[PDB]
This record gives structure tokens, sequence and C-alpha cells, in this order.
């Protein structure tokens, strides 16, 4: 409940001290985690509008993709897992500094080396395959970026919990402690200025004592 | 990290053929694997797909996004919801005749 | 209460910080519990010899005493997202902890400092402070501006030897090219 520092002047300045810096400490950090709850919030509203488009993406694109097969006469999965010695699509990293955290978010990539196509000697629906080719991409940037805001969200969620834990942390334990040992501190400082007191006292009383037997 | 930049995908064979099109990931020349990780739901066992999803997920793996179909992932939703780790994220990808549920959602239900 | 006793009647005080001591950070001298009650005396001789000095000794003390305010929030909070700004008034108020009011006592260049060479150094942390704020200003990321401008923090830092022996003319003018060499810099 109190820390086993020894009472001393300075070491009571030293623990108000302590003790202000943590209030200071608590409120930045409940301001801190207020903030990043309502961008969570944010993030959160934005993650089930990005799966709904998700949701609607897939549908679209796979209802593209089997037009494309059936205007083809058979399925392009073989031609499309030999086609996989490259990637044309890529995701770098960027550590984009949001409020007073650094979460990562993707940014999508892409290179010409891989732009070889599963149409290559179809022999049918070459547009078709085209179109489902394009499509899957533009789903493939959806995804990226609902993989962005998903990684987003777990940071702020993880670095929201530490936070709120540290404030809470503070709070109870903290700040109860360092006002016990100041109040701790403060008793032991009283307590010597009485016992100066009384010897003070007993030297005045010896010094009046003597000076009436003069 | 610099290496991430790749693209997983363990959904079923029409979304694997159609993000492989879209062309996601590359076939390593060293390793004699590709991040095109096709695999049915009904086909393979639980096993092998946790065994998957695990070095897809782990072992220093270069995938930055992590692809699974619902359906697929609902039999693997314990190992799911272990892999709380930050990176590589994970998608549950709608399915031909499998929806996308939000409850399914192991990385929404942290809400 | 010798001290307490003591400060009333005193009019400069040099309290020792007992921080700067551990650190073995000599002269440990408490930039903030110091003061001394002659810097208006003064301006009489300041403005008659070295007219700059008054604007830039107080100039050093907003940046020590703002780097000391962002420090607590630094330890309180790990100090991960400061403002680009602000990282450039850490930085230069960690560079000035460092350099200048740093001084080996022993040492055969730092032995005693004289006061144009003193001006001369506040000067140059003045002008580096001011260049970085003016960076930053500009758009440009600190982040790029520190490997940047690491020569000039180094010429900064290491002006510092320059050895008093040297005689008022040519240690200033040695000041006056690293100065024109800041401003060269700045193109970066």
């Amino acid at each position: 409940n109190r820390e086993q520092v020894f009472p001393t002047r300075m070491t009571l300045g030293l623990m108000k001290t302590k003790l202000k810096g943590a209030n200071q400490g608590y409120s930045l950090l409940k301001r801190k985690s207020e903030a990043l709850t309502k961008r969570f919030r944010d993030i959160t509203k934005r993650i089930d509008d990005a799966k709904q488009k998700m949701g609607r993406v897939m549908q679209t694109a796979a209802f593209s993709l089997a037009e494309v097969s059936y205007a083809t006469g058979e399925n392009i999965g073989y031609q499309v897992q030999e086609s996989v010695s490259t990637a044309r699509f890529k995701v770098r990293a960027r550590q984009e500094n949001v409020s007073g955290v650094y979460l990562s978010q993707f940014e999508s990539y892409i290179d010409p080396e891989i732009n070889d196509f599963r149409l290559t000697g179809l022999g049918r629906g070459g547009q078709q395959v085209q179109r489902a080719k394009e499509i899957y991409s533009r789903a493939v940037e959806t995804l990226v970026e609902l993989a962005s805001l998903q990684t987003a969200f777990i940071i702020l969620d993880e670095v929201i919990k530490v936070t709120n834990r540290r404030v809470n942390a503070i709070e109870h334990v903290i700040i109860p402690r360092t006002e016990n040992t100041i109040a701790y501190i403060n008793s032991e400082l009283d307590e010597l200025d009485r016992e100066e007191f009384y010897r003070l006292k007993k030297v005045q009383e010896k010094k009046q004592n003597e000076t009436a037997k003069l | 990290a610099e290496k991430r930049t790749l693209i997983a995908v363990i959904a079923d064979e029409d979304t694997t053929t159609g993000l492989l099109l879209a062309g996601i990931g590359q076939i390593t020349p060293e390793t004699q694997e590709k991040n095109f990780f096709v695999y049915q739901e009904g086909k393979t066992t639980k096993e092998e797909i946790t065994d998957k999803f695990n070095h897809f997920t782990e072992e220093r793996d270069d995938i930055a996004i992590l692809l699974i179909n619902q359906h697929i992932a609902e039999n693997i939703r314990a190992r799911v919801d272990s892999f709380t780790n930050a990176f590589p994220a994970i998608l549950e990808i709608p399915s031909k005749d499998h929806p996308y549920d939000p409850e399914k959602d192991s990385v929404l239900k942290r809400v | 209460p010798v001290t307490t006793a003591t400060l009333g009647i005193t009019q400069v005080f040099w309290g020792l910080d007992k921080k700067l001591a551990q650190r073995k950070h000599f002269p440990s001298i408490n930039t903030s519990v110091s003061y001394s009650k002659y810097t208006n005396v003064l301006n009489k001789f300041y403005d008659s010899n070295y007219p700059e000095f008054p604007v830039l000794r107080d100039r050093m003390k907003e940046i020590l005493s703002n780097a000391e305010e962002l420090e607590q929030v630094v330890q309180l909070v790990g100090k991960s997202a400061l403002s680009d700004s602000d990282k450039i008034t850490l930085d230069v108020a960690t560079l000035i902890k460092e350099d200048f009011l740093q001084q080996n006592g022993y040492s055969t260049y730092d032995a005693f400092c004289p006061i144009w060479k003193t001006f001369d150094m506040m000067r140059a942390f003045i002008s580096y402070h001011d260049e970085a704020q003016k960076a930053v200003a500009n758009g440009a990321n600190w982040s790029k501006l520190a490997d940047s401008t690491g020569d000039v923090k180094h010429a900064v830092s290491s002006s510092k030897f320059f050895e008093p022996s040297r005689g008022e003319k040519e240690v200033h003018g040695e000041f006056e090219k690293l100065l024109s060499t800041m401003q060269e810099r700045f193109a970066e």
C-alpha cells in the first residue's frame, strides 16, 4: 500500500512531484484512450461497410469468372495454376502514423514482369477472361484495402487495451500507493518535528530551572 | 516487413482460380511451393487445412494477407481464433453457395 | 535551511542537478532551478560588446524549457508520434545538453571557454534550431533532414573543440564559416 521510501523532506518533495506526474499521465492517457477509441469506433464502422462491399464484390467477380469459364468451355483453373510462376500483385506495407500510433496500412503494388494471363492459349472467350481478370484485380484491390483496415483495427485495439490497462493501473494502484506514501511520509515528518519539539521543550525547562536556581 | 509483399489464398477451387487469375501469389523457385494453396473444403482434411494455415501464418512466411474462404475457415475456426497476431491479416472471403456471415468473422468478433 | 536562507540574499544560483551529476555530465548545473538576477543589469555590456547575446540566451533557455516540458510527456507516453517541430526542438535541446552545456573542465580545448567563443557556439546552435524549424515548415520530413544535415550536426557538435588559443579573430572566422556552411546545407 506504501513504498519503502525513507521519510525525508527531499523524499516527500520527490514523491509529491511523482504524484503530480502520475496524475498528469493519467489524464493524458485517459484522453488518448478516448481519442483512440473514437477512432476505433470509426474503424469498426468502416470495417462493417467494407465487409458488405466485399460480400458484393466477391459475388459479382465470381459471376464474371463463371461467365468467362462458360464462354471458354472449360475451367481456367489449370491455366491459372500453371501461370503462377511470378506474382503480379503485391502489397507493400506502409507505417502510416494515425493519431499517436504507427499503425501499419497496406498499399497494393503491381509489376509488369508477371503480366501473363490464363487466357493465353485458351482459344476461346478471351474477352470474357480479360474482363474476369480485371474484375478480380479490382476485387484484390478492395481486399487489400480491407486488409489494411483490419490490420489497423487490430493494432489500434491492442494499443487501446494497453492504454486503458495503464490508465486503470495508474488510477487504482499508483495514485493510491503514492497517496498513501505521501500520508505516511508526512506523518513521519510530523512525528520527527514533535520529537524535536519535546527535546527543545526539555532543554528550555532545564534552562529555566537553572535560571530560577540562580 | 519488406519480405511481406505476398498474398496467400486458402479458399475453394473457384475462388483460388479467380484470385490466381488476378495474380496474387508466386511459386517459390527454392521452396517449390506457391501461395495459391488451392484446397477444397470437402477434399483433403481438416488437419491438412490447419497445417497449411499454420505454415502460411507462421514459419516466417512472406504472406501479407491470408485469404481463407468462410466455408474452409469455419472448419479451422479454432486456429483462426488462435491467430491473434496483428499480421498477417486474415479475411473470410465468401464462397459459392456459402455467403460470408458476420458471426463467422474471427477478427470482427474482437469488437 | 542554509540554502533556503542563502537564496534570499544571493543574486545568482547554480543549483546542482542530481540527475545530471548521475549521468556524469559536467558541469551538473540544474537549468530549471538556477538563475542569475544580473541578466538585466548586464545588458549594458552585452548590447555594447556582443549585441545578440541576450536574445540567443533567452532562445536557448526557451528551447531547454520546452524540452523539459516535453520530456515528461515523452516519458509518460513513450513518445512515438511527436510532431516534427517538437522532435526538432527535443533533438536540438539534447544536442545542446551534450555539446554546449557539457564541458570537460580538465580537457585542454574546453578548459576555459571565452565569452566570444560561447557567444559563437550559441549562434551556431540557435542557427541549427532555426534551420531545422524552417526545414520542417517547408514540409520536408525531419526523419530525412536528420540524415541530410548529419554533417552540420557533427560540425556544430565538434565546434566545441575549437581551441580558444587560436585567437578571437581566428576562431570567430572559423565559426562564421560553420554558419555559412549551415545556410548552404539548408538546400538539402
